[PDB]
């Protein structure tokens, strides 16, 4: 997760139309939220064991 | 340990690559003579420095 | 082709004295202008359905 | 000679310059002052129908139609 | 943490705002000499 | 693949600068060759003389937004580039946090694509004119010689 | 809010046509004029 | 759109 | 006749003017209240409370 | 002397036209700028009628 | 009943708008076609009249003439593609005033 | 040429300054110059 | 071209400022997180008494 | 024309007065067909991964 | 939706009458005001369900 | 001469990133290229005398 987010971050720092709305980002921000779940049920699993 | 040997093998094999394909290209390109073929007029604007 | 036509016939008000008479290429152009408007009418009414039905 | 003692003794300057800015443009022609009415327009009792833009003070007159004169 | 990702933040704009400057200097230093030496 | 999107198109704008290059070399000498008729329809010359001029600037004047083009995307290759090469457990990854849901952004691939072919549109087009220009002033140059 | 804005433009434009057309008789005219005077 | 002194 | 010349180019900018006005006008007149006419009733807006 | 005036009308921390030295500006237009030349063109034409009657 | 009551009525809904999809979408297309050809047509006859009139004038005079060969050339940017096109009639400025 | 090259920097680096002043200053005074030039020619 | 002279002399100033404010941030963010690592190893011995 | 004269004729951006669509009826490809590789290329490789 | 399509309508408009005016300015803020709305009611019905 | 040089600094313009490298060459093969230019247009205008 860090460094999907770290490839997400420094986009933002294109230039006027270079500026893009891309796959990159959007399935970017997907993944980083299914690994935040997939974060949160391996605890609920370590909780039970 | 393993893990951190191969990343670093990696890192300077890709460098090591791309000095191989600049001095093919250099030495390649090296054989030209003023009264050869190959050669071309490039009006292209010295501006390669960012 | 609106501007076109519009364009000669502003040029074609440059006649003089008894070269200005009617002339059919003149009710052409203008034939030209109503089928302009025709056209844009129909593309409108089917954008707007369009619309709706998104 | 100067103008005039009056003007020379009571003359002050360097006072602030310039009109407070409007901070938003206008135009006269067509912008009307705002009321206690106007800014709670929809909340009251004597406000016709709110369907007539940079007016709300316009009367509707539908319902007054009838049957031989609706339109 | 929380001190760290200031940290980050910091870091990030400042490394940004060294590239713009070096650009400028680069485009100034190819552009005086080279038009204007003499007259 | 985005970056590869992007050498692909710089060549061609690589190429398409090239060309006005030459034509403006080409119509510098029809210039000179003029004045010098000047020396050597004499209303006329220095109508079409003044007229060539005015098409001199205009020819530069068409390249500014191509260097601008240029200029500003291969930076963008700089930040693609440096992502690209962007690795697991490299030195730069670190946890930054709350920028992810942030979205301002004018474009939708293909009309990026085309706004940079309209700057190409206009020029190529400027560069024929250009050329029709040159022809019509030997013919006259003959016809005044 | 927005849908006052949009009246006031549209509103505007509208002037300014008229005087476009208030322009154009007396150019019609003026043209008619000076052809009869050359 | 910019000043020498911010 | 200059004068007349130039009184001609005046005229034919005063058209081309009518056109892109009248253009203009037709479309923001036509297309934006009519769209916006289907804007939701608060109550709904607040979900039939 | 004007085009001074005019580049230093407006520089500040809100968003300014495309006026440089050369080029184009971009097509986005201000108020203030097209009722300029609104007026412009406006007096253009309506000089040239009394040019014209002058002669007349 | 219930369940398959509103099953069944949202299936309905569902395949009678993607049907009046299709149908919208073919009727754009044709529409833009035979708007397109027929503008074409009446063009060429804008252009055959045209030439029958240059015939008569070569069969104030000369100023006609310059009118026709002026507006002659503007039509050709219709058809033209624009790389190519460019006028090629009268850049002789002659209005003055300015 | 120098102006055209002035205007590729972008970002906060854009700052009207007196150097573009003097740029702009020379070029009025290279045309009126010339422009005397033409009148004490013709 | 001595205008342009200052200009050159200050906006080097400013370069050699920024590169060695960036230096300084880079080494104290490395002596943060070892310090971070320190007290995540000094919890776990907490918690075995 | 920055000057004297100054037209302000509208060149077209081509993309819908032409027919970029291909067919073996269309192959014949005259040589006045606008098919600059740029878009055309480009939007095999974009078609291609869009589907 | 509705304000997209009335920015993309205002946008197809001709070269001489084409301007920047609150009509611009306010759909932004209509748009961003959306925006921030939908992700507030997001978190309010997690913490509902929760 | 020059197309030969011309051709020299196109082709050296394809090194990958870090690669591409700033030195004296340049600065030479620049200097060639106004040189040329000089002598280019010195003979054009003796063309013209002779």
């Amino acid at each position: 997760l860090k460094v999907a987010q770290t490839r997400l971050d420094e986009r933002t720092r294109r230039p006027n139309v270079e500026l893009c709305r891309d796959m990159a980002q959007l399935r970017l921000v997907n993944e980083v939220y299914e690994v935040d779940e997939t974060i949160q049920t391996l605890q609920q699993r370590l909780r039970d064991s | 340990q393993i893990r951190l040997n191969r990343e670093h093998k990696e890192s300077c094999e890709m460098n090591w690559s791309d000095k191989v394909e600049v001095y093919n290209i250099d030495d390649t390109c090296s054989r030209y003579t003023n009264e050869s073929t190959q050669v071309q007029f490039y009006p292209h604007s010295s501006k390669f420095e960012e | 082709p609106l501007d076109v036509a519009i364009e000669c016939l502003t040029l074609r008000e440059s006649r003089r004295d008894i070269d200005v008479v009617r002339d059919p290429v003149e009710e052409e152009l203008l034939k030209e202008v109503e089928v302009i408007e025709a056209t844009k009418k129909v593309l409108q009414e089917k954008i707007s359905q369009a619309f709706q039905h998104l | 000679e100067t103008e005039s003692v009056t003007h020379h003794d009571y003359r002050v300057e360097l006072v602030r310059a310039a009109p407070p800015a409007s901070t938003k443009p206008h135009d006269y022609r067509q912008e009307q002052p705002e009321t206690f009415w106007i800014q709670r327009a929809a909340r009251l009792p004597g406000v016709s129908d709110i369907r007539t833009l940079d007016t709300p003070f316009r009367k509707n007159c539908s319902f007054s139609t009838p049957v031989p004169l609706s339109l | 943490e929380d001190t760290l990702q200031s940290l980050a933040h910091t870091k990030a704009t400042l490394e940004h705002d060294l590239a713009v400057k070096a650009n400028t200097l680069y485009i100034d230093q190819e552009k005086c000499m080279s038009m204007r030496n003499s007259y | 693949e985005r970056v590869n999107d992007l050498a692909f198109w710089k060549s061609e704008i690589t190429h398409e600068l090239d060309e006005m290059i030459g034509e403006t070399n080409a119509l510098t000498d029809i210039k000179r060759r003029l004045e010098r008729g000047l020396i050597e329809c004499q209303e006329r010359m220095r109508q079409h003389l003044d007229k060539a001029n005015a098409q001199l600037a205009s020819d530069r004047s068409a390249q500014h937004e191509l260097e601008k083009d240029l200029s500003d995307k291969q930076a963008a290759l700089r930040i693609d580039d440096k992502c690209q090469h962007l690795r697991n457990t490299s030195e730069g990854v670190s946890y930054f946090r709350g920028v992810e849901r942030v979205d301002a952004t004018v474009s939708v691939p293909e009309t990026w694509a085309k706004f940079t072919d309209d700057n190409v549109l206009r020029s190529q087009s400027e560069r024929a004119a250009s050329a029709k220009l040159r022809e019509e002033t030997e013919n006259l140059l003959i016809v005044t010689a | 809010a927005v849908n006052s804005a949009f009246s006031s433009r549209c509103q505007e434009l509208d002037d300014s046509l008229q005087k476009l057309q208030y322009h154009l008789r007396k150019t019609l005219t003026e043209i008619t004029d000076q052809e009869h005077q050359i | 759109r910019y000043t020498p002194d911010d | 006749e200059q004068a007349l010349r130039n009184l001609e180019d005046s005229r034919m900018s005063l058209e081309k003017d009518i056109a892109v006005k009248t253009n203009s006008l037709f479309i923001d007149r036509q297309k934006c209240m009519t769209h916006r006419n289907r804007y939701p009733s608060v109550l709904q807006l607040a979900g039939y409370q | 002397p004007r085009k001074e005036y005019e580049v230093a009308c407006n520089t500040g921390a809100y968003t300014s036209s495309g006026l440089a030295t050369a080029g184009f500006r971009t097509a986005k237009y201000l108020r203030d700028e097209w009722f300029q030349n609104s007026y412009a063109r406006y007096h253009q034409a309506f000089a040239d009628r009394d040019y014209s009657e002058r002669q007349r | 009943q219930q369940w398959d009551e509103f099953t069944r009525f949202n299936k309905n809904r569902a395949e009678a708008e993607m049907k009046a999809s299709i149908e919208l979408r073919e009727a754009i297309a044709l529409a833009i076609a035979q708007t397109n050809n027929e503008l074409d047509a009446q063009r060429v006859a804008t252009e055959f009249t045209f030439r029958k009139r240059l015939r008569e004038m070569e069969s104030c005079k000369t100023n006609t003439l310059l009118l026709d060969t002026k507006c002659m050339d503007t039509r050709r940017k219709l058809t033209v593609p624009a790389e190519k096109f460019v006028p090629q009639v009268d850049t002789f400025t002659r209005t003055t005033n300015r | 040429e120098c102006l055209f090259h002035r205007e590729k920097r972008m970002g906060i680096d854009l700052v009207h300054d007196e150097a573009e002043k003097e740029l702009l200053a020379e070029v009025d005074t290279i045309l009126c110059c010339q422009e005397r030039m033409r009148q004490h020619l013709d | 071209n001595l205008a342009f002279t200052n200009r050159i002399a200050e906006t080097v100033d400013a370069k050699n400022k920024i590169h060695t404010h960036l230096t300084k941030t880079l080494q104290e963010i490395f002596q943060i997180e070892m310090t971070i690592e320190s007290i995540k190893k000094a919890i776990k011995e907490k918690s075995a008494f | 024309p920055m000057g004297r004269d100054a037209a302000g004729q509208v060149w077209f951006t081509g993309l819908t007065n032409s027919e970029p669509g291909d067919a073996w009826y269309k192959l014949p490809r005259a040589l006045d067909t606008p098919y600059r590789e740029a878009h055309t290329r480009w939007h095999g490789c974009f078609q291609s991964r869009q589907r | 939706s509705i304000a997209t399509d009335n920015l993309q309508c205002r946008e197809r408009r001709q070269h001489p009458d084409l301007v920047r005016d609150y009509v611009e300015v306010e759909l932004l803020k209509e748009t961003e005001l959306i925006r921030n709305i939908q992700e507030l009611l997001k978190r309010t019905i997690g913490q509902a369900v929760d | 001469p020059l197309r030969v040089a011309q051709t020299r600094l196109y082709q050296r313009s394809h090194r990958p990133n870090v690669e591409l490298c700033r030195d004296n060459a340049q600065f030479r093969l620049l200097s060639e290229v106004e040189e040329l230019n000089m002598s280019l247009r010195a003979l054009k205008e003796k063309l013209q005398d002779a």
